[PDB]
């Protein structure tokens, strides 16, 4: 009576953003990729490279 | 060498294992009874290195060029002999084990090979260019190759794609055919002067290499016969 709760799994089409004028949701990924998923995988990569290469060195 | 220099013919003189020399040198003040500098090397090491290396100049009339080997014990490069020797020096080439075994026969390292002549108030703008320009998609000598090995190419490099095949091409262009082994690998060789070298190295950094896969670079004098090459 007093509050509504939509536990959508998904939402698409949304006059704020929608498909035109949508701002948030592009380069979102990157947003969530250079820093977290693209580059960053291979950023932990290279310091699994400089890191392993060199341990062997040290033996 | 002096004599046909004061004939005025310029002459390229080989010293084999100049260290050798230095050692000779500190055996004999061993046995002369002076007293050890340094790590056992004879105290007059500077000016005997002087003596020699100073009749190894260019004069007005004719020039002695010499192409020393030099041999470090072990791998200290702290040692007095050595560091005697580097300061009389003003270029280093570093012949490669693993360049030489790609088949590449010359196994000059395009990295670890130094010269004080590549400056622009000599060689020339261009030349320093193209000598800045290649050599550094190899700073790194390609450490592109790590990420390649953890990771399959990742599938897709962009850019790096492009570098790395620019590195490749130019690593197999470094090769040039050798008129002494002409008997021996039945291939005439080229003589490539320098301004050859920097027109063909700046047309390969601009582009032109490109859409010509590799094996067309291996064994070739100029830009201009790999372009003759693939042509045919």
């Amino acid at each position: 009576p007093h509050r509504v709760t939509i536990l959508a799994d998904t939402v698409e089409r949304a006059d704020e953003i929608d498909e035109a004028r949508a701002e948030q949701a592009r380069a979102e990924a990157e947003a969530r990729r250079r820093e977290a998923q693209s580059e960053r995988d291979m950023a932990l990569a290279e310091a699994k490279l400089r890191k392993e290469m060199v341990r062997l060195r040290v033996a | 060498a002096e004599y046909f220099r004061d004939e005025g013919r310029d002459i390229l003189l080989f010293i084999d294992n100049i260290f050798r020399f230095v050692q000779a040198g500190s055996e004999v003040s061993s046995l002369l009874g002076r007293m050890p500098s340094q790590v056992g090397y004879q105290p007059t090491l500077g000016t005997e290195m002087g003596e020699l290396q100073e009749r190894i100049t260019s004069t007005k009339r004719g020039s002695i060029t010499s192409m020393q080997a030099v041999y470090v014990p072990a791998d200290d490069y702290t040692d007095p002999a050595p560091a005697t020797v580097f300061s009389h020096l003003d270029a280093t080439i570093s012949l490669e084990r693993s360049i030489a075994e790609r088949a590449i026969f010359p196994a000059v390292d395009p990295l670890a090979s130094t010269s004080r002549i590549l400056d622009p108030n000599i060689v020339g703008e261009e030349h320093y260019r193209v000598a800045q320009e290649v050599k550094r998609v190899l700073q790194r000598y390609k450490d592109l190759k790590d990420i390649i090995a953890i990771l399959g190419m990742e599938e897709l490099s962009d850019e790096d794609k492009l570098t790395v095949q620019r590195a490749r091409k130019i690593e197999l262009f470094f090769s040039q055919p050798f008129t002494v082994a002409q008997q021996f690998t039945g291939r005439p060789g080229k003589y490539v002067p320098v301004k050859k070298t920097v027109e063909s190295f700046a047309r390969l950094l601009n582009g032109e290499g490109d859409h010509i896969p590799e094996s067309f670079f291996y064994m070739q004098g100029d830009f201009d016969d790999v372009l003759a090459a693939y042509e045919a």
